[PDB]
């Protein structure tokens, strides 16, 4: 039932609200020896690995900290760069932190931006006539459920993949939406909704659904 | 126990080494041993020397200290070893096994793409194949 | 509905936030609206829900008008009443329920004060129309709380009729 | 449950109207101003009435008509009564016997050119526009003007929401 | 009420073939640009998940759904892509597409000498065999996991 | 599924044909191949005695060799009096993968050489001789038209 | 007969309205009655304020009796001073008459356009008052 | 009867090598033909190998080694044993006691530079690039050229990536 994240977007498709329910990325450390079978590749502010995803270090695991010292985009905290640090041998044997890039907020904005067309262009040239767009997009280790307001706003959340009974939960987040837009209808789509009162009401909906009850519509 | 090995083509002989178990065949009948084979195909051939069977020839041809045991394939190849022992305690069963082995070694020399069929057996490998045959069953 | 009133009140606040420039005068405008409400509700409920009989004495009228107004407004009387010795003029009436949160509330950066003052305005109307001119402040202390500064002639008057 | 008393909503509406009469001298301005605030009401009223019930979008006008009468009976607790269709069935009339907003208030004779309860027409407008649906609504008869009961018009000139929820935007 | 259609795309993103049975919404776009659009969209979704994944997406994307039809996706590690349209609700079809790949395509395409690599298949046997393998279970509906 | 190698390899041979000769394909494939199959044919129905000469219709031996390689049986076997004759086969494996529509006909000589180039026997119709032309009208239906090396 | 005089006083002591039913004659002397009893209402107000601080009764039937001018007080929750002044007594009429005055006053006080302490010109209220006077005072 | 259905293949391969070798005098020219023809063949074969073994895709050279030696198991019925890993895990070695595709093709043809397993090298590379793995391939040891074990070598050169959506 655990929800990885919750989201809502506007007629613009802009990400209006992106509360995340605290789902951390995996981490790995191991006392690295002479040049590592991890195939380290520099790609544009990413210091990652392209191959040999061993020991639970995925390919996408971006270098996060070096020898305890943090590493920043391409170089490190102290001014050393990943390349100079790495290819110098006698530093080894050493520890390297690695994990996946928690996409900084702006990147999440970009992600929602690029996704919106897929919603609006979910093969509008469908087989089935006078069709309707996307609503449910299952994926590897998450599943996306969206609730169109049937006119206007989109309601997408990110849940545990193997689950049902979430579209009613979307209806209830729609109810929370109504509750908040009662606040100031001038406080409209144009500005994003960051009003901590409604937001902790949402996190209480989260609190209820973390516990067993998703039956017992109580929010 | 001289096994004058002799594969024959359609008519001519691709490989006919002169070897046995111990060392080379001194006796100077070689070219005229092939002539023994030719007098085979002159009088002993009958209507029989070529057949369409994996050919058991228990002594198609015999003489003193020299006993020919034959074999023929559908490809008209003549396979012949000679029992050059007036008698030794070896019975035709291992001779059949030997023509099995010789069949297989010859046809695995045949397995070469480079070696054109009907030519002198170049393979020192098929050599050592025949050589182990002789060193074993002579 | 609940939510229709919340919406109409959001349009209240927004109309103020439009043709009002700064926050304290916006609270003043809310207070004016509250006076408008009280000015007629008190005379209404003299009869129907207040035993049809007038009541003059201070604390009794305070508490009973509190309750009757809340029953015919939301049906929920204020949760407690404090009257403070250290300033006999200083009384506090405190209700954990804000009228505002029918729509859950405003930005928490620009406007420290909210509808709390508009309810305080209705309070001021009823007090001053009963015979109790007073100034009321809304504070975000222990939830929606209020404080009342009665009238001096009134404060002497009841201080005198503390006996009969 | 609505958890609130009809008179309190009426007093808030009277506070608005009186405050408009004060702040702005003319009835036409205060009326257009309130119609704007009601337009902005509708942008939340219609989504609420959808959160209470995901009604069908539209196959016909009277389907929207009884949807909105349902909504009117929801928040105002008062059952309306649709009537007076077009020959083309496109436009209808809406009946309120007594609006908590409209009632408990009569009008000083100076304000005849004022259309008082027009906040509802604004509500309908904005409600139909957030639902991407183009309609014209004005109170052809109002309880205050001497009309028996408030009567509206609902002129659905054209469409803005398509059959697929992609729509034009 | 058999399947709507079925798509193929190489690891270079080129439409190999499109077979239709029951698609009805008559396309305003000529099919080639549509196939390009769909391949780009699917690539976008791959990037979409590979960024916003909580953990390793081992097989990544699976499929998407509408209220009134549905579609499913299959990924071939060589980079070929498989897409078909189905109804919303019946047995899963991820396995059915795996089977169609491992049998029909690997037989009636690559084991065809007269299909040059990386082009449009135009085999009447691959066409007719696709027709029959679809006619195997002309089942419409997915509810895929 | 060991066939896939050979299907692909013969396919790529169908691909490149340099203009020097049509069929650069020499028959050593055929020669060494029948010798191999006959290593597996260490027994065929010919009597133990050498004089009584029995000939095995290379038609039949062709059936068996297909079962050893082509795996599917030769069907319609029409034969003139002398060494000239033919096989009529409804299905041919390399042309099973091509569309049955009679549109791709040229690809046969690579097919028909493989049944040529098998050493002869002195007694005719003994089972091993080969010199063969093909006339594939229908795609799956190869038509290997036989001509003995003799008359 | 009995003379008839009603007065309406705002919180800020504003005389909101006054109503008459007496047989018409010597209109100048009836205006003299009017101002006579309005200043009488001022003095009677200065009295009835502490009288209401004493008793929160429904209605203060008597506040002063000038031996020809009679002071009857029905003060409201909003402290709206009401007085009937008459040369003759009729208690049963006046008690529920001030009652029904208060009632129709509530009715015409609800309208948001009225603001505290403001004269009200609604002739509907005039005829409501007249009907009450024909009911509880006049014959 | 039928220990080996496809002993046919090795003789076909011997025919092709001698046909080219007659055509093109140089061992080098036929080396390129063998490499490219293995390329096309491996492109044909990798898709079937992934239809059967149904591998996810290779993101790690230990996985690549297991996959390809499994393909050798299932295609040429041979059991290459992975060995001699790179410190960087790029190189690994495939131990063929009997190159299956050769049964005394010729031990001396009097021709060094003529490498037989180039067909395997082409197949492995073309297969790999189908699955987005540009790895070079060569042969550290080769029985025919005088060795006792024929040993293919591959070293991870580059991770190809799909681009241009």
């Amino acid at each position: 039932m655990i929800i990885y994240g919750v989201y809502i977007v506007s007629k613009s498709g802009g990400l209006i609200f992106n509360l995340d329910n605290n789902v951390p990325r995996i981490e790995h450390e191991k006392t690295f020896t002479y040049p590592l079978d991890l195939v380290l590749d520099y790609d544009s502010k990413k210091v990652s690995v392209s191959f040999n995803r061993k020991d639970g270090i995925n390919v996408g695991h971006v270098l996060v900290a070096v020898n305890g010292m943090p590493v920043n985009g391409v170089t490190l905290d102290d001014g050393r760069d990943v390349r100079t640090t790495l290819d110098a041998p006698e530093n080894y044997p050493i520890n390297l932190k690695f994990s996946r890039p928690k996409m900084t907020t702006n990147e999440k904005i970009f992600l929602a931006s690029m996704f919106y067309p897929l919603f609006a262009i979910a093969s509008q040239l469908s087989p089935e006539p006078k069709s309707s767009g996307i609503e449910i997009l299952e994926a590897d280790t998450f599943t996306l459920h969206c609730f169109q307001t049937l006119t206007g706003i989109k309601f997408i959340i990110i849940s545990e993949t193997g689950l049902n009974g979430i579209d009613l939960l979307l209806r209830k987040v729609y109810e929370l939406y109504s509750d908040y837009v009662l606040k100031n209808p001038f406080y409209s789509l144009e500005m994003p909704i960051r009003c901590e009162l409604f937001d902790n009401k949402l996190q209480e909906l989260l609190a209820q659904v973390e516990k067993t009850g998703i039956s017992n519509i109580d929010k | 126990m001289a096994f004058c090995i002799a594969v024959i083509g359609k008519d001519n002989a691709p490989l006919y080494l002169t070897t046995s178990d111990m060392e080379q065949e001194l006796e100077l009948q070689y070219h005229v041993n092939a002539a023994l084979d030719v007098v085979e195909e002159k009088c002993l051939i009958g209507k029989g020397a070529p057949e369409s069977k994996e050919l058991y020839l228990g002594l198609l041809y015999s003489t003193e200290n020299h006993k020919i045991y034959g074999f023929v394939t559908n490809t008209r190849v003549k396979f012949i070893v000679v029992i050059d022992s007036s008698n030794v305690a070896l019975r035709e069963n291992e001779v059949r096994a030997i023509f099995r082995n010789l069949h297989l070694l010859y046809t695995d020399a045949i397995c070469n793409p480079f070696y054109i069929p009907g030519e002198s057996l170049t393979s020192k490998k098929f050599d050592r194949a025949v050589q182990k045959l002789m060193s074993g069953t002579a | 509905s609940q939510s229709i009133v919340a919406l109409l009140f959001s349009e209240i606040v927004q109309y103020s936030q439009s043709r009002v420039f700064t926050v304290p005068e916006l609270q003043t405008r809310l207070h004016d609206l509250g006076q408008d409400v009280g000015t007629r509700i008190i005379d209404l409920y003299f009869v129907r829900e207040r035993s049809s009989k007038r009541e003059t004495k201070l604390t009794q009228m305070l508490l009973f008008v509190k309750t009757t107004v809340w029953k015919n407004l939301f049906g929920k009387e204020a949760e407690k009443l404090e009257h403070a010795n250290d300033d006999e003029r200083t009384y506090y009436i405190i209700e954990k329920e804000p009228l505002v949160n029918t729509f859950i509330s405003v930005p928490k950066d620009k406007g420290s004060l909210n509808c709390a003052n508009f309810t305080a305005g209705i309070v001021e109307a009823v007090l001053t129309n009963c015979g109790f001119p007073c100034k009321v402040t809304a504070h975000w202390h222990k939830g929606t709380t209020y404080m009342v500064k009665f009238e001096d002639f009134v404060i002497a008057r009841d201080k005198q009729m503390e006996e009969k | 449950a609505k958890k609130v008393n009809s008179e309190f909503l009426t007093l808030t509406y009277g506070a608005l109207v009186t405050q408009m009469l004060r702040d702005f001298e003319n009835a036409e301005d205060v009326n257009k101003q309130l119609e704007r605030i009601g337009y902005n009401m509708g942008m939340r009223l219609i989504e609420d009435f959808l959160a209470r019930t995901s009604a069908p979008r539209c196959l016909e006008m009277r389907e929207t008509a009884d949807r909105i009468q349902q909504a009117f009976r929801i928040y105002l607790n008062i059952q309306p009564t649709i009537s007076n269709w077009s020959p083309a069935s496109d436009e209808f009339s809406l009946v309120f016997d007594s609006n908590p907003l409209t009632e408990f208030v009569e009008l000083p004779p100076d304000l005849t050119n004022l259309r008082y309860s027009a906040i509802l027409s604004g509500c309908i407008r904005g409600a139909l526009e957030m639902v991407q649906l183009e309609v014209q609504c004005w109170f052809v008869q109002d309880q205050l003007k001497g009309d028996n009961v408030t009567e509206l018009r609902v002129k659905f000139v054209r469409r803005l929401e398509e059959v697929i929820p992609a729509g034009e935007d | 009420m058999t399947i709507f259609n079925l798509y193929i795309f190489d690891k270079f993103g080129t439409l190999l073939h499109y077979a239709e049975w029951n698609r009805t919404k008559k396309s305003g776009i000529t099919r080639e640009e549509e196939a390009k659009l769909t391949y780009g969209m699917l690539f976008s979704i791959k990037s979409f998940v590979s960024k916003i994944s909580p953990h390793d997406p081992k097989e990544g994307f699976l499929y998407y759904k509408t209220n009134r039809y549905a579609l499913h996706y299959l990924e071939t590690p060589s980079g070929l892509k498989f897409v078909l349209n189905t109804d919303t609700t019946a047995i899963n079809v991820k396995e059915l597409l795996q089977q169609l790949y491992a049998k029909v395509w690997v037989e009636f395409v690559v084991r065809d000498p007269l299909w040059t690599p990386g082009t449009v298949v135009t085999s009447e046997l691959f066409q007719s065999k696709l027709d029959e393998f679809v006619r195997q279970s002309p089942i419409f509906g997915i509810r895929n996991i | 599924s060991e066939e896939i190698l050979f299907d692909c390899l013969h396919a790529e041979i169908v691909n490149y044909c340099l203009d020097s000769n049509k069929e650069h394909d020499l028959a050593t494939l055929e020669y060494i191949g029948f010798t191999t199959g006959y290593r597996l044919i260490e027994r065929l129905t010919r009597e133990v005695s050498r004089f009584k000469d029995e000939l095995e219709t290379m038609k039949f031996i062709c059936t068996d060799f297909w079962m050893l390689i082509y795996k599917k049986q030769v069907d319609n076997l029409r034969t003139n009096n002398h060494g000239m004759y033919v096989v009529q086969d409804k299905a041919f494996r390399f042309l099973t993968r091509i569309s049955p529509g009679t549109k791709q006909l040229e690809h046969a000589p690579k097919f028909v050489a493989f049944t040529c180039g098998l050493v002869r026997g002195a007694l005719s119709n003994l089972g091993i001789n080969s010199t063969v032309t093909a006339e594939v009208q229908s795609i799956p239906a190869c038509k290997f038209h036989i001509e003995v090396n003799r008359n | 007969m009995s003379t008839y005089y009603f007065v309406i006083v705002g919180q800020n002591d504003n005389p909101i309205y006054e109503k008459e039913f007496s047989t018409v004659n010597k209109e100048l002397r009836k205006e003299d009655h009017r101002h006579l009893t309005q200043f009488i209402a001022h003095a009677a107000l200065d009295l009835v304020d502490e009288h209401k601080w004493k008793t929160a009764n429904m209605q203060l039937k008597s506040i002063d009796r000038f031996n020809q001018w009679f002071v009857s007080a029905f003060i409201t929750a909003s402290q709206i001073r009401f007085i009937i002044v008459h040369d003759n007594k009729n208690d049963e009429g006046i008690k529920n008459f001030f009652n029904e005055m208060y009632d129709t006053y509530i009715k015409n006080s609800m309208n948001a356009f009225y603001r505290i302490n403001t004269p009200i010109k609604s002739p509907m209220f005039e005829k409501k008052s007249e009907i009450f006077g024909r009911k509880y005072l006049l014959s």
